[PDB]
């Protein structure tokens, strides 16, 4: 008996060589292999096949090789692939990516992904699915913004801040051992993976150590609190000792040095480049040339991306807004100028493109959008094809190798930057259960379900009072996952290594999984996943113009983006 | 009032309607959240009427047609599901394929 | 083109379920008075007593029918289906607990589904 494929995919969501289109960009990406044994497919319901001595067993205990959760039929898009597989997990953490099933009487049955008695079903047939969003750049203003990244499909954020105050409003910091200690406390409450920034700053080690060890698992250094040689220095020397990662928004006025004077005082040691078209802040014009060194790890934020034709003027103003500048002074007109640059802005476009800038991320609250980071990097894709046209290592009409570039900047490459990507970042074997499922009409848009820690956290579903949950008014809410002690064994508090060894977390009463930050000081550009292009990047102080190669990197801004209009309210 | 959970939500769904029927009066193609927004809260205004559920799944298909809406969003919505109380209490209205 | 969001545009050709398994055509009638479906998934043999088919022909076996779906007979209905191999260990457990084990053991399974009323043994 044969199926025809639609059908197929109606039922049990896509198979080999089928495509399914992003959201209403024109992407669309290709099942590249599946691992199912078609007439075997697991799917949960009335007469289906995952029902006791069928495709459940009815035989093994918990231990015995049976999961916790099975989503079933998922098209998953990673930079590992973009293929289709169910995928089992248990405690907490993915186990298996497979087949699920009952060895009894299916063939292909991973070993350890059998359906028993203890495991809960998610039908993720017809949805993508991808690993929770990593944003690396964010300021903590206002606890309102969880919500909305994991609306948008985000599910770990590293930063800093202590609420609404300058410093935190300015700069992705938590200064100091007691606002670390405050927020470490603070963040037992936030149904996401936390990370907290320290202070870069200062000319003495152990004033910027002592954050580490109190329980910071990076450092920010930002300009409003000077970023002069020496607070890059001091910052990195305690970096390298303590194995976490140091943030960098540069001196944009040049005050102190140029960027090649940030970079000796880098000295090839490892950095993340924050915002590093620079709109964001950074060596006025120039900033965006640090993406192409080696030891540097580079991310944009998001109100640039992609390039359309509302950006600049929304820039001048927002600059000018949030530094109080008056269009009558000179000084202040020129600032702005020389900081909210087309040139730069179109180029960050077409870098994001090559594989020159590895990540996005968000700048939540201080010039960027929590809920945007998944948004816009689908957006800036879809730009990007249109006006470069399919890239040269594509095959059918497939998108799938700009897709896994451009999935990889807001999964696995913050996580590798950050050094957490043993626990997040990607959906792999061995790693956190933090997946989040999208109807493909929705994608990167609004996530339907975001899991977290394998319990599901945050879902777009209706009325709570209706006969079943799809009745309107479906929107975004919290579930079971952030309840009562469920949001300490869902959610990790990531960590300094040193903060952990001297039980931090049991002198603040940390309930939270604990994750151990690691092995960011032996990486550098090439560790960053389908985005690992150096290169020397040449920026005219006179034009801005920006060449990579010998070649103007110049592409138009677009009046329209998909993933916009047809779906927000406001 | 003695409002309940629903009714608070309910009413959010009401204002976006009349937000999305005011988007349609000055000539605006809807999008999805504003056409959702326009059937549900028909559907449960004719339950307060106290029309049957039986005439609101007809109704329902004949309250926005394509060339009011936004290319794709005809496509985008399966079906609109909405609970209200009838004269003979809460009963559930789905209307399959609203706009064709 | 007209941009339905989220759409598929599937690959050409068809998709053959249980390939490579043994097919088994065998009539089956309802001989009860209420209507009885069937899942792709359940041991054919251990199926409701009150339909009437070669038991033995149920040993081992499955619908042939995509994963998920089910097979329906109304009160009194009789109809052909086809059945498909069971595969990975090719063991039963539960159910009508008429195999609990491999289901090479023929005689025993039967001995149970005779004794217990399952209608068409021998
Ligand atoms: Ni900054
Ligand atoms: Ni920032």
């Amino acid at each position: 008996m044969k199926i025809n494929r639609q059908q197929y995919a109606e039922s049990y969501g896509p198979t080999v060589g089928d495509e399914v289109r992003l959201a209403d960009t024109d992407l669309w990406i290709e099942v590249e292999k599946d691992y199912t044994t078609y007439g075997d497919e697991v799917n949960f319901g009335g007469g289906k096949v995952l029902r006791e001595g069928m495709g459940e067993n009815g035989t093994y205990t918990r231990t015995e090789n049976v999961l916790d959760l099975l989503l079933t039929n998922a098209l998953i898009l990673d930079y590992t692939g973009i293929y289709k597989a169910d995928i089992g997990v248990k405690d907490g953490y993915i186990v298996g990516i497979g087949k699920g099933g009952n060895p009894d009487i299916m063939d292909g049955v991973t070993p350890n992904m059998i359906v028993g008695t203890a495991t809960e079903v998610i039908a993720a047939e017809g949805k993508i699915v991808t690993a929770g969003g990593i944003d690396t750049h964010v300021h903590f203003i206002n606890p309102d913004q969880v919500d909305v990244a994991l609306a948008n499909g985000i599910t770990t954020l590293f930063g800093g801040g202590t609420g609404p105050a300058e410093g935190s409003k300015a700069t992705t910091v938590t200064p100091g051992p007691w606002n670390i200690e405050k927020m470490l406390k603070s963040t037992e409450g936030l149904p996401i993976n936390v990370g907290i920034l320290g202070k870069g700053h200062g000319s003495s080690i152990a004033p910027i150590m002592e954050q580490i060890d109190a329980g910071a698992a990076g450092l920010k250094i930002h300009e409003d609190w000077g970023a002069t040689p020496a607070s890059i220095d001091r910052s990195l020397t305690v970096a390298d000792e303590a194995d976490v990662q140091v943030a960098i928004h540069s001196d944009t006025l040049n005050e102190a040095g140029f960027l090649e004077d940030t970079l000796r005082a880098i000295n090839g040691r490892v950095i993340h480049s924050f915002h590093v078209e620079g709109a964001g802040g950074g060596h006025a014009p120039d900033i965006m040339a640090m993406a192409g060194h080696p030891n540097v790890l580079p991310s944009s934020t998001n109100p640039t991306r992609p390039f359309t034709v509302n950006t600049i003027d929304e820039h001048l103003d927002m600059l000018m807004v949030c530094h109080h500048l008056k269009q009558n002074i000179p000084e202040d007109v020129a600032f702005a100028d020389s900081r909210i640059r087309p040139e730069t802005i179109a180029a960050e476009d077409i870098l994001h493109d090559l594989g020159i800038i590895s990540m996005m991320s968000t700048d939540a609250l201080a010039m960027g959008r929590a809920g945007e980071m998944v948004l816009r990097t689908w957006q800036t894709a879809d730009k990007m094809k249109k006006q470069r046209g399919p890239l040269a290592e594509e095959k059918n009409g497939s998108d799938n190798f700009r897709l896994k570039r451009y999935v990889s900047k807001y999964t696995i490459n913050p996580a590798i930057a950050q050094g957490i990507a043993h626990e997040v970042g990607s959906i792999e074997e061995g790693k956190f259960a933090d997946l989040v499922l999208w109807e493909p009409k929705f994608f990167g848009v609004k996530a339907d379900r975001v899991i977290k820690g394998g319990i599901i956290a945050y879902a777009q579903i209706g009325d709570p009072s209706a006969s079943i949950p799809t009745p309107q008014p479906v929107m975004g809410r919290r579930m079971y996952g952030t309840v009562g002690d469920l949001i300490h064994d869902t959610n990790i508090t990531f960590m300094s290594k040193s903060s952990i060894q001297q039980g931090v977390p049991a002198k603040l009463g940390l309930k939270r999984r604990i994750g151990t930050v690691k092995n960011c000081r032996n990486i550098g550009k090439k560790d960053m996943k389908w985005n690992d292009v150096t290169t020397d990047i040449d920026i005219n102080p006179e034009t801005y113009e920006v060449k990579v190669d010998g070649e103007v990197l110049t592409c138009e801004p677009v009046k329209e983006l998909p993933m916009a209009q047809r779906y927000f309210l406001f | 009032m003695h409002l309940n959970p629903a009714e608070k939500e309910k009413l959010q769904i009401f204002l976006a309607s009349e937000l999305l029927l005011r988007r349609k009066a000055r000539g605006l193609k809807l999008n999805y959240p504003e056409a959702v927004a326009i059937i549900t809260s028909f559907i449960m205004e004719g339950a307060r009427d106290g029309k049957t559920v039986a005439m609101l799944m007809e109704e329902g298909k004949h309250v926005l047609t394509r060339d009011d809406v936004m290319e794709g969003v005809p496509e985008m919505i399966d079906d609109i599901q909405a609970e209200a109380t009838f004269p003979d209490g809460t009963k559930l209205v789905t209307v399959h394929n609203p706009i064709s | 083109n007209y941009i339905v969001p989220g759409e598929y545009r599937v690959a050409e050709g068809e998709i053959e379920i249980n390939a490579g398994r043994e097919k088994t055509t065998i009539r089956v009638s309802n001989t009860g008075d209420r209507p009885i479906q069937v899942g792709s998934h359940i041991h054919f043999v251990e199926v409701n007593k009150e339909l009437l088919f070669d038991r033995a022909e149920g040993i081992g076996r499955r619908l042939n029918i995509p994963s998920g779906t089910a097979a329906r007979f109304e009160p009194g209905e009789e109809m052909e289906v086809e059945l498909t191999e069971l595969g990975g260990n090719r063991e039963v457990f539960g159910i009508s607990d008429l195999t609990n084990g491999s289901v090479d053991n023929k005689e025993l399974i039967l001995q149970r589904a005779k004794e217990l009323g399952y209608k068409g043994v021998e």
